[PDB]
């Protein structure tokens, strides 16, 4: 009975980050699960049931998303930062729903993206000249720069290659940032391993 | 299929295409084939007609296919050429100081359909292997065509003095045996004019080879522009303090000149020229002064531009814009005209209630002494809106008569 | 109508910051200092909080369909 | 005391805010309607003549008073309850109030047997009510009260609800009346023509135009003629003067030429005298007028009577229509001749047709008054016939049964419902385009539609002069907001502080002029008019004066003190020609301005102080006007005003420009309208770009109104996450764009990235779109009603069945309920059924007439409403909800004319990123900037970066010297960014830096109504039209695309004859006919029995089959209908 | 079978059968709304 | 001289640098709506039976 | 209406091969690897690792259409070597690099949390 239609609430629930640290490796994709639509091996059940009976506006927040799995809960609800606001309700308005959370990654939808920004940089002093500043004096210095203030950019390195890449991986909350990096390395390695397996089948089949 | 856009003005507004099924719900067009249709992607819609017999299919395939439609009989030149990003980028790519590394070169060669698989010997072997943009466009250029053109910035006094065949500015395009021996490619070399590389490709090589030439230029150049990049911002609209002072001095001198002509006319010290009344002669003198001011300020702005300026990049390549646009963005917007004359006295002997009566000065009658970056004053804003309304009316009223 | 959950650009969560942002504003913070207190350092998330119009508060002025 | 420059930008905007707290944006509509109801209806009822009817007994039936109650709706039961506008919208009612008139019928037969019977409150009609007017139930309600009634507090009102449809009256331009305008047509028999559209103060007849022309040179000299109304032949002016009682030539030239020392005027009038010497007395001149007329009476007596009546009623009604006014009419016609001679002698300029001082805006009030005059006249006529047919029998009659109230009610309702402005019978003489459906797509579109003006020159006209932006539109009409199609310059929009005058009576002004030293026109001698100054009031020359300067000082003092002269009265002193023209009539567009003392504003700092505490001490705009600090100046009085653009102009300068200013702009940005006031930095764009944005702000998605949950609109788009712009102008505070914005601040990068944004296209971030970026919801309402019109056939909502219904499609009806209506929350795909309606037959005894979804929509039912319509059968509205996620082909626009469709969407890892991992929401092509010169886009992007990094809202008000690009760049360099808004970006695919540093930052983008899914269409052998068996027209009809004449010409040039035949014969309307080989006329074929015969030739063997288009067969048959014999000869 | 509707003004749940004038029994208001279906509609939170 | 025709489609146009000049990128819904009457032969009997 | 499901970028259709090897006939000892349901993430690393092999004469990749979800990697090697062998070794080297990077990131995290 809230003022936001159903797809608004659904979209809004999809974007709430859920703690995924140790559970995401254990759960299966519903593609791979041998069950029906759902099961505890490939999904997590959430329930939300709020009714504004009192005169002040009721803030239906992520704290009202009750899960069957204690390990997979809304990040803000984890034991400061306030809870994500799902909808504001007026006296007499009511929201009752039943969600299921799945395993996915950011290629399918940004809600499965664990990062709240990935700062990536290399060659802070423009030594490789991969950028060409028309007026190098006008540009601020990188936080990773090692140059005296009179010097705008490093002397050009003809024999140089990009090395020393700087990262700042900010987490949306679902995974720890170091878990994001470790899971990224493992996922890239398994992509390459699967590619090599299929490559071997194609080579031997010829 | 026949692909059509309205108004169907000439035979190139309905051309044959081969269907490529793709995910989303729009008609996806190549960017060279937008000029024949007069089509841009600001909500334009186009009509697809599917011939329903082998005879009509053969008819369209042998008569109306786009490669057969590259050269128009209207003006014996190409009707489609290289266009915005690909033209700015091919201009930047064929500059003399574009050096590609081995991995970049292989990346670009992945996007040549007509590539024999042989990596060309780099133009620079030591201290480090480097290919040039001309060396890769030579691979894009088909057959063994031969072509001489001149980049838009080619100085007119260079073909007389020395260095005629070794151009300091890398102008004077020369393609020999299908290799870009020298020169910066631009609208003059890849556009829709007569004798360009696309025209000579269509005349010497067939329409199929020319189709591949268009496609290969676009793919290779867009994937290189992913490295180079092209942009535009406030920094391209800015000029140095010296240029601003020169422009303001020019405008001040012009306004004093107009004041002098006004004082002469007021004192009857102005005599009419043959073929005009005194009013018309005064108007001619004032308009000449202000046009001279606009041109001088525009030249000042143009010379102030650096080689990194993106306005200058797009104007030089011919992709979009003109030197007058740069002048209006940097130097001065200039005189606003209604029906070919200065702003009329719509009030009683006034253009606006903010002026005194009988004020033939430049600001009173619609001279915008500001640039678009400087910003127009309220009266300049209204006069500019009047001048622009004239263009909107012309565009909306000429259509019925021209279509009839 | 309501504060978005994530920043459209980076995907940082801003849904839990609207109420805190308003509380900081009534605490006589400037909008910039308030956005700094909530940890919105990228101008995309500052855009999200600074340009938000809470229309839901106006939609809650209408009585619901059922009592 | 004085407001210093450092405070000025606050003071002026404080003043502006006070204006919008007092007036609003739809004040002209409400004031027009209020004047129409308070005054115009009563004047129209009283100005009608009493209808005297007698066989004997007689009855007069005088109407004396009107009463307009509040809007009320009556049910079948008859209980009386107030009708709320939302109930009218939902139930398809008409938000109208009943008009009752007091009638007085006195019986007079003989012998002083008189007795009066008064019928108090006789229900005379129903008048639709403009919302938020004084007579609206939403009048004076608080925002809490409006929300209690399911109304938006931000809704401006200013429109009517007719049959549930919100209709807005467009102000109509017209040439002002009672004013002499001397023009010169290049191609005509006349050299100069002075026209005067004359109309009496309280309108009762159309405008009677009188022309006074000069015949073009080539008998001896130039002759002056006068084209009087109701007379089809030119008449010499001297004849007209003699017909008015001025026979002596001296008297006529006393009335025409006021300075006898001027032989030029004399010799130029002499031909007219020389042409009229045989006629020398009043009766003969009247006979001449009657003879030249189109009804020449055989007897001179009735000729003279007709000429008398014409010269007394139709000639110059504004001068006076009573008798003994011939002196005033003679003076005025002499003034017309004087003006014509001044134009012909070059002493006066020809009048400009385009000058808005010469124009009037016909608003809701004066337009509804035109309707009400016509409709009340028709009503009184019908009453006359009804009462006559009874008194002819010599018996009394009931006026309640004589008054058929449907005339006024149905007339006003029809006219506002259709827009055809006039009687329903004269549906072709009526002028359409008035009263359009209110645009509810976004709040800006609604405001602009409510502030819309119309120049009825005709779109077909290709003369650019009326389309040109005249100089006099300054401050009155937006220079930018205008449609760019076929109505450039004709459809206009009010500027923000523009106020259309509502009208006023000239009686107090005339009375004061009498008490003052003015001399009436009948009491003077003409010899005094030479040096004296004429005084016109609403076009009527009322007298003369001796010191016009101190008269103007007195009148300006009176108007600035809110004395007898009201604020909207215009008072123009033309000095070179000694007229003083005072105007009180309606339709005069004017604007407020700050009065200026010697060289100082009268707006001191104390006024700003009292305006700052506007909410405590109730010091409002009206107190500012009453203080003599502000003045409304109309277009015609601006000609006599010397404006200061800012108080900086009032400073003493090294060379003084004027030093004698009289007024000052409150702020120059008020020259813009509603949609142009949203453009940031519009003075840094090319003006066509500002016009295109002013058009495209109206298709932008947002929240068109707060109470959208209860409205059952046919089409509605609501954006999920509207944002106020980071870079805004100070005018949107009054447009309520901050409370109902129509866009999102997007991190836009102007770059060439992959080539998918070329030629006016954009690359959007798929990850941002996944997060709700520019997501919208599309609400579509379907209406249906079950009609019990008669026992022959009745419709009914009920779940159809396969065994009883006949025209039942194969689509499943399981989603419907037993009531026949789908339930909310049900997901419905294309071609699905939402209402199961069945109609009883004369597959038996009922046929299926169900309502399907508009094909290829795939929404969810948002809600279902059931009620009863006006007549009272069951009536259903179903709102279906479809979430529109932006995709390739959806149109987006910035506020600078920069429109484009989404070329492609890349995920966040595929988009280019800054060192701090910010990816652009949108990437637009740099080639869209240079030719367009939308530098406001770049300045807005840079200002928005500063605003987002600083935690403020950028000030992009047009003409602001405290904000330029260098300041913004210096501010941006303080937050660790390149001062010009560039950043090093990295390629998302490879991670390498892009060599060219990209220009990136927050810019306010808009999602426009034009989504590709509402435009994509395809056909392969669908339905065909009935008349010509060709594909239908439209997506909705599953129609085919038109292969037009130009496509035929293109394919002829191609030489593709079989493709041309496929398109124009085989893919459109293949057909076969049988032709007689002898007469070539279509024969009769019977293919079942194989008997072919031509009845004409009486043969049945020489018939041939011909494969021709059906349209060609239809053409030939329509030619045979015209007795043409198109004989298709096969040999 | 019942087809209970809600009142637009009094928000009262009241049953109305076919061939019945649309009138709320609690306040007589003439505009009624259907209640949300009981069918199971699923949303992908995307 | 001009008329409505079958086997026609219309939609918004969009850039595509990865098409050749003689190609047009068509949605799958337009292509699923529009059909081409192909004659059966032993050369195409199997493919057309598949379709 | 025409929106492909988002999983079609990652998931293989039934009967669709993850990788297909086609001999390039223009030059000797060259192959085209058409890899389905991958994008620049694997293409760029495989190409750049192949460029580190001195026996690789050409190594390039392209996404022929962004709306489609395949990549093509062209590899040419010296005659004594093979493009299939080069591609295999490139994947092996990338896997070993990522394993080492993962172990070293685990060690760095342990050091950072401990001290
Ligand atoms: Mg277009
Ligand atoms: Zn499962
Ligand atoms: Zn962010
Ligand atoms: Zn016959
Ligand atoms: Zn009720």
């Amino acid at each position: 009975s809230s003022v936001l239609h159903d797809e608004f609430i659904a979209h809004r629930l999809g974007l709430i980050p859920l703690t995924s640290d140790d559970i995401v490796d254990k759960l299966q994709y519903s593609r791979d699960c041998t069950c029906e639509e759902f099961c505890p091996e490939c999904s997590v059940e959430f329930t939300l049931d709020v009714r504004c009976n009192e005169d002040q506006t009721r803030h239906v927040t992520s704290r009202d998303l009750i899960s069957n799995s204690p390990r997979v809960i809304p990040v803000t609800s984890r034991n400061e930062q306030d809870d994500i606001l799902i909808v504001k309700l007026r006296k007499g308005q009511e929201l009752r729903l039943r969600a299921y959370a799945k395993k996915g990654f950011g290629k399918e939808h940004a809600k499965w993206n664990p990062t709240a920004g990935v700062a990536f940089e290399y060659d802070p002093d423009n030594a490789l000249r991969h950028t060409v500043y028309p007026k190098p004096e006008e540009w601020p210095k990188s936080e990773y720069s090692e140059l005296d203030e009179d010097e705008s950019q490093a002397p050009y390195d003809p024999n140089g290659k990009p090395e020393r890449f700087y990262y700042n991986v900010e987490s949306c909350g679902s995974l720890r940032p170091e878990t994001i990096v470790l899971s990224a390395l493992s996922g890239l390695k398994k992509k390459l391993s699967d590619l090599q397996t299929q490559l071997s089948h194609e080579i031997q089949s010829d | 299929v026949i692909f059509n856009r309205q108004p169907t003005l000439h035979k190139m507004s309905m051309m044959g295409h081969r269907v490529r099924i793709l995910p989303w719900s729009t008609f996806r067009l190549n960017l060279s084939v937008t000029t024949p249709y007069n089509a841009d992607f600001d909500g334009d819609e186009m009509n697809l007609h599917l011939p329903q017999s082998l005879e009509t299919r053969a008819e369209i395939q042998e008569l109306a296919m786009v490669p057969r439609m590259i050269v128009t009989p209207q003006s014996n030149r190409p009707v489609m050429g290289i266009v915005q990003d690909t033209l700015t980028a091919v201009r930047k790519f064929t500059k003399r100081d574009v050096f590609l590394e081995r991995g970049e070169v292989m990346n670009l060669l992945m996007f040549l359909s007509t590539w024999d698989g042989k990596v060309p010997q780099p133009a620079i072997l030591k201290p480090r292997p480097l290919w040039t943009g001309k060396q890769i466009f030579s691979l894009i250029i088909p057959g063994h065509i031969n072509c001489i053109r001149t980049h838009s910035t080619h100085p007119d006094d260079e073909d007389s003095g020395p260095y005629k065949h070794i151009s300091p500015g890398d102008t004077k395009v020369v393609v020999e045996n299908g290799e870009l021996i020298m020169g910066i490619l631009c609208k003059k070399s890849l556009g829709t004019s007569a004798g360009s590389l696309v025209h000579i490709s269509y005349l010497e090589m067939g329409h199929d080879i020319t189709r591949l030439f268009y496609s290969n230029i676009q793919t290779v150049i867009n994937n290189w522009l992913l490295i180079e990049g092209h942009t535009i911002g406030i920094g391209d609209s800015i000029a140095d303090s010296k240029t601003y002072q020169d422009i303001q001095n020019t405008i001040k001198k012009a306004k004093q000149d107009v004041i002098e002509v006004i004082e002469k006319a007021h004192n009857n010290e102005l005599e009419p020229t043959p073929g005009n009344t005194l009013r018309q002669t005064f108007e001619n003198q004032v308009n000449r002064i202000l046009n001279d001011a606009r041109d001088k300020t525009g030249s000042s702005a143009q010379k102030s531009l650096s080689e990194y300026n993106n306005f200058k990049s797009m104007v030089v390549s011919g992709a979009k814009g003109s030197k007058i646009n740069i002048s209006q963005v940097i130097a001065v917007v200039g005189q606003q005209n209604v029906e070919g004359k200065r702003i009329p006295f719509g009030f009683k002997h006034r253009t606006l209630p903010h002026f005194i009566k009988d004020d033939y000065g430049p600001e009173s009658r619609g001279f915008v002494e500001n640039s678009y970056l400087a910003g127009l004053t309220p009266t300049e804003f209204f006069f500019h809106a009047m001048g622009g309304r004239e263009g909107l009316i012309d565009t909306a009223v000429k259509t019925a008569e021209t279509g009839y | 109508m309501i504060i978005p959950v994530r920043c459209f650009t980076c995907g940082k969560i801003v849904g839990n910051k609207w109420e805190a942002y308003l509380g900081l504003l009534q605490a006589e913070y400037t909008e910039g200092d308030a956005l700094d207190a909530l940890g919105l350092k990228r101008y995309c998330c500052r855009r999200m909080l600074l340009a938000h119009v809470d229309l839901i508060e106006k939609l809650l002025n209408y009585a619901p369909l059922e009592k | 005391d004085e407001i210093t420059p450092d405070l000025w930008q606050e003071a002026c905007w404080i003043v502006i805010s006070s204006y919008f707290d007092e007036k609003g944006l739809v004040r002209q509509q409400l004031d027009s309607f209020d004047e129409f109801i308070q005054m115009s209806v009563q004047r129209i009822v009283e100005d009608a003549p009493p209808i005297d009817l007698q066989a004997p007994p007689r009855y007069l039936l005088k109407f004396e008073q009107i009463y307009l109650s509040k809007p009320t709706h009556w049910e079948r039961d008859g209980a009386p309850s107030p009708m709320m506008p939302n109930e009218a919208r939902l139930r398809n009612l008409t938000y109208s109030a009943p008009l009752y008139v007091d009638i007085t019928k006195t019986v007079i037969k003989e012998g002083e047997e008189q007795l009066q019977t008064q019928h108090q409150k006789t229900f005379i009609g129903k008048i639709p009510i403009m919302l938020r007017s004084t007579y609206c139930l939403l009048n004076g309600l608080t925002d809490r009260d409006l929300c209690e009634l399911n109304e938006c507090p931000l809704d401006p009102g200013g429109y009517f609800i007719i049959n549930g449809s919100e209709k807005v009256l467009i102000a109509q331009e017209k040439m002002a009346t009672n004013t002499v305008y001397v023009f010169a047509k290049k191609d005509s028999k006349y050299a100069y023509t002075g026209e005067c559209r004359s109309c009496l103060e309280n309108s009762s007849r159309p405008t009677s135009t009188i022309w006074v022309s000069m015949l073009a040179r080539g008998a001896i000299g130039q002759r002056i003629v006068a084209t009087l109304p109701y007379i089809k032949q030119e008449v010499p002016i001297i004849i007209v003067f003699r017909a008015l009682g001025f026979v002596s030539d001296r008297d006529i030239l006393e009335h025409i030429i006021y300075d006898f020392e001027d032989p030029e005027m004399m010799e130029m009038v002499k031909p007219s005298l020389d042409e009229a010497f045989v006629i020398q007395e009043q009766n003969v001149a009247l006979n001449f007028i009657g003879s030249r007329g189109a009804k020449p009476g055989v007897t001179k007596e009735k000729r003279i009577k007709y000429a008398k009546e014409v010269l007394q009623k139709e000639m110059l009604p504004h001068v006076g229509v009573s008798d003994f006014c011939e002196t005033k009419k003679a003076y005025f016609l002499g003034y017309m001749v004087h003006r014509l001679l001044l134009a012909a002698l070059g002493r006066r300029e020809l009048d400009d047709r385009d000058h808005y001082g010469n124009k009037r805006l016909d608003l809701a009030g004066p337009l509804l008054a035109f309707l009400f005059r016509g409709m009340f006249k028709n009503l009184l006529k019908e009453v006359r016939i009804y009462a006559q047919k009874f008194i002819d029998r010599g018996k009394d009659f009931n006026l309640e049964l004589a008054i058929k109230t449907r005339i006024i009610s149905d007339g006003l309702k029809y006219s506002l419902a259709t827009g055809n402005w006039g009687d329903q019978k004269k549906a072709h003489q009526a002028r359409a385009g008035v009263s359009q459906v209110l645009n509810r797509l976004t709040f800006a579109s609604t405001l602009s539609h409510l502030r819309r003006l119309n120049s009825p020159i005709g779109r077909d006209g290709k003369l650019a002069k009326p389309r040109q932006l005249h100089n006099t539109l300054w401050g009155m009409v937006c220079p930018a907001e205008t449609p760019e199609g076929h109505a450039v310059g004709l459809v206009k929009n009010l500027a923000l502080m523009a106020y259309i005058s509502v009208g006023s009576q000239p009686s107090p002004i005339l009375e004061f002029l009498e008490e003052w030293s003015m001399e009436n026109l009948e009491e003077i001698s003409p010899a005094a008019i030479a040096d004296a100054t004429k005084i016109f009031v609403n076009g009527c020359w009322v007298g003369i004066h001796k010191d016009p300067e101190q008269l103007m000082n007195t009148l300006r003092k009176l108007r600035r003190q809110m004395d007898i002269i009201v604020s909207e009265v215009s008072m123009i002193r033309d000095i070179r020609e000694r007229e003083i023209r005072i105007y009180t009539d309606a339709g005069r567009i004017c604007r407020p301005l700050l009065i200026v003392e010697k060289q100082k504003l009268l707006l001191k700092k104390r006024h700003i102080d009292q305006l700052k505490e506007r909410e405590y001490n109730n010091y409002s705009w009206q107190d500012l006007v009453a203080s003599g600090v502000v003045e409304y100046i109309d277009t015609l009085e601006e000609e006599t005003v010397m404006l200061a653009m800012t108080p900086d102009d009032l400073q003493e300068k090294e060379v003084a420009y004027c030093s004698t200013y009289t007024h000052c702009e409150i702020h120059p940005s008020m020259i813009l309208g509603v949609c142009a006031s949203i453009i940031p930095f519009p003075d840094h764009n090319q003006s066509p770009r500002n016009t295109y944005q002013s058009a495209m702000g109206k298709q932008a998605m947002g929240v068109y109104i707060t109470n959208f949950h209860v409205r059952m609109d046919t089409l509605a788009h609501v954006l999920y996450y509207p944002q106020k712009p980071l870079v805004t102008t100070r005018s949107m505070e009054y447009l309520r764009f901050r409370e109902l914005p129509a866009g999102i601040n997007s991190i836009v990068a102007i770059a060439s990235y992959t080539g998918y944004n070329q030629e006016d296209s954009v690359i959007m971030n798929r990850s941002a779109v996944d997060r709700g970026f520019f997501r919208s919801v599309f609400y579509r309402s379907y209406k249906e009603q079950e009609s019990k019109k008669g026992f022959d056939q009745e419709e009914v909502f009920e779940k159809p069945t396969r065994e009883t219904c006949q025209g039942m499609r194969h689509a499943i009806y399981d989603k419907l309920d037993d009531d026949g209506l789908i339930a909310p929350g049900v997901r419905v795909s294309g071609d699905d059924v939402i209402i199961g309606k069945t109609v009883t037959l004369p597959r038996y005894t009922k046929r299926d007439c169900s309502t399907f979804l508009r094909t290829s929509e795939t929404g969810i039912v948002d809600q279902v409403m059931v009620t009863l319509n006006q007549e009272g059968y069951k009536f259903c509205k179903i709102r279906v909800r479809s979430v529109r996620i932006p995709q390739i082909g959806d149109k987006f626009a910035s506020r600078h004319g920069q429109k484009g469709t989404c070329g492609i969407q890349y995920r966040q890892e595929d988009m280019p990123f800054t060192c701090e991992g910010i990816t652009p929401d949108i990437i637009i092509n740099p080639h869209a900037i240079p030719s367009r010169m939308t530098i406001g886009h770049l300045i807005e992007c840079l200002q928005g970066k500063v605003s987002a990094n600083k935690g403020e809202i950028g000030d992009a008000t047009p003409f602001n010297d405290a904000v330029n690009v260098q300041k913004i760049s210096n501010l941006l360099s303080d937050y660790g960014y390149h001062l010009r808004g560039n950043e090093v970006l990295y390629n998302g695919f490879t991670g390498r830096k892009i060599t060219s540093q990209i220009f990136i930052g927050p810019t306010y983008y808009q999602r426009l109504k034009h989504m590709v899914d509402d435009k994509i269409h395809s056909r392969a052998r669908g339905p065909i039209q009935i008349l010509n068996r060709q594909p239908m027209e439209g997506r909705s009809r599953d129609g085919g695309l038109r292969f037009g004449e130009m496509e035929r010409d293109c394919q002829i040039a191609h030489g593709a004859a079989q493709f041309l035949r496929e398109r124009l014969f085989e893919a459109s309307d293949p057909y076969q006919v049988h032709v007689c080989n002898l007469c070539g006329i279509m024969a009769i074929a019977n293919t079942r029995t194989h008997t072919y015969e031509c009845r004409g030739c009486r043969n049945k063997t020489q018939i041939s089959l011909v494969r021709m288009p059906y349209a060609c067969k239809l053409l030939f048959q329509e030619l045979m209908s015209m007795s043409i014999a198109p004989r298709m000869m096969s040999v | 079978q019942p087809m209970i509707y809600i009142c637009g003004e009094c928000h009262t749940e009241n049953e109305i059968k076919s061939r019945d004038p649309i009138r709320c029994r609690e306040c007589g208001y003439r505009i009624m709304y259907k209640k949300r279906t009981k069918r199971l509609v699923v949303f992908d939170a995307r | 001289m001009g008329k409505r025709v079958d086997f026609s489609a219309r939609t918004v146009i969009t850039p595509d640098p990865n098409l050749s000049i003689d190609q047009v990128g068509v949605p799958r819904s337009i292509a699923a709506n529009m059909t081409f009457a192909e004659i059966v032969t032993p050369f195409n009997i199997d493919r057309l039976q598949e379709l | 209406m025409n929106a492909p499901p988002a999983f079609e970028s990652f998931l293989l259709f039934e009967g669709e091969k993850k990788i297909t090897i086609n001999k390039d006939t223009k030059v000797p000892n060259a192959c085209l690897f058409t890899i389905n349901k991958e994008d620049h993430t694997l293409g760029n690393i495989i190409k750049s690792q192949l460029l580190k092999d001195p026996q690789v004469l050409f190594a390039g990749y392209k996404v022929p259409h962004p709306l489609e979800h395949k990549i093509i990697i062209r590899v040419q090697t010296t005659p004594d070597y093979s493009p299939q062998e080069a591609f295999t070794n490139a994947i092996t080297d990338l896997i070993s690099e990522l394993s080492l990077l993962e172990e070293r990131f685990r060690v760095a995290i342990k050091d950072k949390q401990e001290g």
